[PDB]
């Protein structure tokens, strides 16, 4: 379901902040 | 020659809240002020006070009040 | 009321009619993390081009 | 006490071409059958949230859904243009997916209300054998009201202007200093603003100026004439 | 501090649109909204002085 | 247009705002047709007030149905109903009151 | 819900999911109310302390 | 134009605005007009019947 | 042939609920009159309509009548109570 | 109009705050119409206090249902309950043994 | 009052070779069996949206689908 | 009120903290109405102590039920259980006394 | 030896407009309708884990959930403003999705307690034939208490 | 499931044309 | 569902080795 891909997308977005900044 | 800016105001948040007979964009001149308040269920007597400037005697406004029931009968 | 500019408009239509519009108000970062990876790679390739000059 | 229960209930359909059916008395050879779902209250979705690791849940919101109304019509097979076939054709012609038919219900206890209705699925008839050879056929209706309430006519109250409040625009700064314009105050009392179980959003129809604008309008240019 | 003024392309019959002088559009997220789903993000400022050069 | 009126309470003197229902048989008044439409009226802060057309009307309230002739003037509603309402069931306080009266008085000097 | 991650010599992250009717979620939302605008968290458990700033 | 002196003209104004709402309803369900053009921008045709 | 009425509730307000008019199939004044059951709605409690002379069926909710309509113009109550 | 009161307790002398219920039959009092509405009253910290209109009233308390006559001036509720059970309307004016010799008592204010 | 219901309904198949079958009279030994599904109206997908918190739904589309006919034939 | 007491233990000499139930029939005593509320008392470390209003009370414990008369001064609960009456005494005389005393309080000399 | 079982149980509903229904005695024409789910215990989610290869499971948590309360009410069809239609509308007026009604239970063994109750689904009667022509009707109630305890 | 992942992949491959060229 | 995303993640990690050296 779309929601399961959306949940894992949101976790990867919060872990990408280890590696990037504005 | 266009109709004057005679308007329908509709308080409902789903629709364009002010519309002119001319098709003039009068709702864009509201500066994002909105009508926000409904008449609650089972509301009895209410007094509505309007004010007008720039009008002449013999012009009328109207107040229009829908009647929508959850059921085909009952609920009075 | 929070005000700023429409930065992205998406439209979608299917054989069941319109899905409507996706509107972004303000400057959101790409929702798919991989599109944020491609956005940083575009920035590098432009910098890497001027460093070669 | 001893009593026959014979209700006053009258059910009528007005079709998308303005043709009418009495589903109670069946003067068009059509009657409402013994299965109805989706009269009375419309469906509601109620949403709750978990309050963290604590007892119970918290209310968020609720929403009225579309009214999915499921019913049958019994169609009597008589002679000439009163055949089942002709009546089932006449019945099908009353309904649309795009245009609202309206279902009227009348009682002595509440008067008259109507529901705006459309097809959600194509009408069905069971065809175990040729339906022209059957003495009655039931057609199954799956219908939607996307505006889910029951309507009376919308009440209109007139509000009359009685003082001339016209003024000269030309002496004024822009925009006009509304604290120093001439003003009339109009009061209207409504005895029953909302009898119903639902919230009511009022509408107003308001007269614009009776006096001609200060400048003509040129399509393709901004009209600078508003201040005067 | 003055009272709001409007561009003269308003008042004109059949016009619709935004000029930056006078925004009008509000997407209300209050009851009876009509919007299908939404995300609002607020991001704080993250940097107090800038160093440049090389 | 005759105003029929009453003040309506429960046993504690607090208002009761349950609806009162007015209707008629089909008949003609001053040339117009009066229909059987059931007019449902709320008491407002316990005050019931309704415009009715003269002659026959039906009053309904809870289990009760009463028939009234709306008089050509401005009457109070209990006066039209009263003949059709059963008297409150007789209870003994007046007997006990008499029996505890008939003193042989005390008159202490202190 | 909540989550936090400690990484050796690298930036860990944390998140909190919260109801909007919570008196602290209303305080995070109202930037009008915080004269000193940054928001910081501490998670304390078994002598360990995760601390960080809202992105 | 409607007569703002009488209720029948307030009804005509209402029915004019309700007609304009209906045209906006029909325009929102209408698909875009799609056209295909060649390398020198000549029109090949309008596309109707995409999935 | 013109018929009129004013229609009210017991509190003297308009009753705009629909009345119903129909006939047997017949010819009057060179026109065929069909069995179609016309719903007619009072406006501000007034109703006015044209009817062909001779028999007409009237209905209002559960009430049913068979009126006989004269050449002259007339009040609907006077026609209804003649049944 | 008229106030009826009681102090209401359990066998341990602590307050009992369960509801009393008051109603009447459809009738006229001081001009007004009195309806059949069942009014529910909770004692507060053990004090029961109710405004009641004069004349006939019904008192329900758990299993019990007493028919009572509200006096023209303020009173204790248990006197009205006691009156209703001790003197049925058929009491035949038995005159109470001079109210049991009046208990041989009276005092001025 | 009293009548026989005896319709004039004729059902024929013309095949891909121009071969004909009368399924009413069975002159080729084949009859339409009881229980036919898919004659009369074709299936339709009505599309509605229920976004946000306003009461009810919006109509978006309706499409006439592929008609499926399920039947049987009695072969003597 | 009067304090009524017992020491409550199991066959092995350990304290037994299961609840005792106290109630009465509806009556007036002093200025107050006493209600049919069932009041549940835990023994504390096996000491049962409860303050009761004098006169008729109902004691319940497990399967057993007893009609005690509470005396005017402090007493052990077992002496009242051992002397418990077979069936409740009537209030017929008390209801007449209350009705007379009520009508007298409604209009003093 | 021999007894009738006749408990003193009183069930009352106090509506969102302060209207009251006695659902034991039906003086408003409405009674509680046989099968009730949810009066006697709130649902609980007990969480356990079975990680690796130990025998058994480890407890982590338990949480009291919102309680679903499913019941129906028998509405009698009598005359005048006491028809089924007047009673089922008066009944419907006592209930809300947004405001809380109170469901009051009194028993002599344990006194009075009440539950704060909301609609969860719209009340429904089956309509095999016109409800007004039936001599009684059952309105089905699906009700939620988000605060799941019974209060004094 | 694998079909939904294939659809999500085709949408990202299209959006990546904003940020890439040969 | 999560196991299908995990399988596709493992296959992408094995294919990334065309493009990387640690």
């Amino acid at each position: 379901v779309d929601d399961a891909i959306a949940v894992k997308n949101n976790e990867v977005n919060k872990q990408a902040l280890t590696y990037t900044r504005r | 020659t266009y109709p004057a800016e005679n308007v329908v105001v509709d308080s409902d948040p789903r629709e364009e809240q002010v519309s002119s007979e001319s098709g003039s964009p009068i709702w864009e001149r509201m500066n994002s002020v909105r009508f926000l308040h409904y008449i609650p269920p089972y509301t009895g007597e209410v007094t509505f006070k309007l004010s007008v400037s720039g009008a002449v005697p013999g012009q009328i406004a109207t107040l229009r009040l829908p009647r929508a029931w959850s059921r085909p009968w009952g609920l009075e | 009321i929070f005000v700023e500019r429409v930065t992205k408009l998406t439209y979608e239509w299917t054989s069941d009619g319109p899905k409507g519009w996706t509107i972004t108000i303000g400057y959101k970062e790409p929702e798919d993390p991989i599109l944020k990876a491609f956005e940083l790679i575009q920035y590098i390739n432009s910098n890497l081009g001027q460093l070669g000059i | 006490a001893s009593r026959l229960l014979d209700p006053d209930t009258l059910v009528e359909l007005e079709g998308v071409n303005g043709e009418w059916f009495d589903l109670t008395n069946g003067t068009e050879g059509i009657y409402l059958a013994t299965e109805v779902t989706g009269l009375l209250d419309p469906p509601v979705k109620a949403t709750y949230e978990e309050p963290g690791n604590f007892p119970g849940a918290r209310y968020l919101n609720h929403r009225v859904l579309r009214r999915d109304l499921v019913f049958g019509v019994e169609i009597l097979n008589d002679e000439n243009d009163e055949t089942w076939l002709r009546r089932d054709s006449a019945w099908r012609k009353a309904w649309s997916f795009k245009r609202d038919a309206k279902l009227h219900i009348t009682t002595g206890e509440s008067g008259h209300r109507y529901l705006k209705v459309r097809l959600f699925e194509s009408p069905t008839t069971d065809m175990v054998t040729d339906p022209r050879g059957r003495e009655v056929n039931i057609t199954k209706m799956v219908v939607v009201a996307g505006d889910p309430f029951w309507y009376e006519d919308d009440v209109v109250y007139p509000i009359e202007v009685q003082e001339d409040t016209t003024f000269d625009p030309n002496p004024l700064p822009w925009p006009w200093p509304q604290p120093e314009l001439p003003v009339e105050d109009i009061e209207i009392t409504v005895p029953n603003a909302n009898p119903t179980d639902n919230i009511i959003w009022p509408k107003w129809t308001l007269p614009g100026s009776s006096e001609k604008p200060a400048e003509p309008y040129i399509p393709g240019l901004p009209w600078l004439g508003a201040p005067k | 501090t003055g009272l709001p003024t409007y561009p003269g392309e308003y008042y004109t019959p059949g016009f619709l649109g935004t000029y930056p002088k006078a925004p009008h559009v509000v997407f209300m997220e209050s009851p009876y909204t009509g919007i299908e789903s939404s995300k609002f993000t607020y991001t704080e400022a993250t940097d107090t002085s800038f160093v440049l050069g090389g | 247009t005759v105003t029929i009126t009453a003040d309506v309470r429960d046993v504690t003197g607090q208002p009761d705002n349950q609806q009162w229902v007015f209707s008629t048989v089909l008949r003609q008044q001053d040339g117009s047709i009066l229909t059987q439409k059931q007019v449902r009226v709320n008491p407002v802060d316990g005050a019931l007030s309704v415009e009715l057309e003269p002659g026959f009307a039906i009053v309904v309230y809870g289990e009760y149905r009463w028939f009234i002739e709306v008089p050509e003037t401005d009457a109070g509603l209990w006066g039209l109903i009263a003949t059709s309402v059963a008297v409150p069931p007789d209870t003994s306080a007046e007997l006990l009151a008499d029996a505890v009266n008939g003193y042989l008085d005390a008159n202490p000097p202190s | 819900s909540h989550k936090f991650e400690f990484i050796e010599n690298e930036t860990g992250t944390a998140s909190i999911t919260i109801s909007l009717d919570h008196y602290l979620a209303k305080w995070i939302a109202s930037h009008k109310g915080r004269a000193r605008r940054n928001v910081h968290v501490s998670f304390d458990k078994q002598g360990a302390r995760w601390t960080g700033r809202m992105d | 134009a409607a007569d703002m002196t009488t209720l029948a003209g307030h009804q005509q104004l209402w029915d004019t605005v309700m007609k304009r709402r209906q045209k906006r309803e029909d325009e929102r369900i209408a698909p875009p007009l799609i056209r295909l053009w060649d390398g020198d921008y000549k029109l090949r045709g309008q596309l109707v019947g995409e999935r | 042939t013109t018929v009129t009425a004013t229609v009210h509730d017991i509190s003297g307000r308009p009753d705009d609920s629909h009345w119903t008019f129909s006939s047997d199939l017949r010819e009057q004044d060179g026109v065929i009159i069909t069995p179609r059951v016309v719903r007619v709605k009072p406006f501000n409690g007034e109703l006015a309509l044209t009817l062909p002379p001779g028999p007409v069926r009237v209905t209002h909710h559960q009430d049913r009548w068979l009126i006989d309509v004269p050449e002259e113009d007339s009040d609907l109550w006077d026609l209804i109570e003649a049944a």
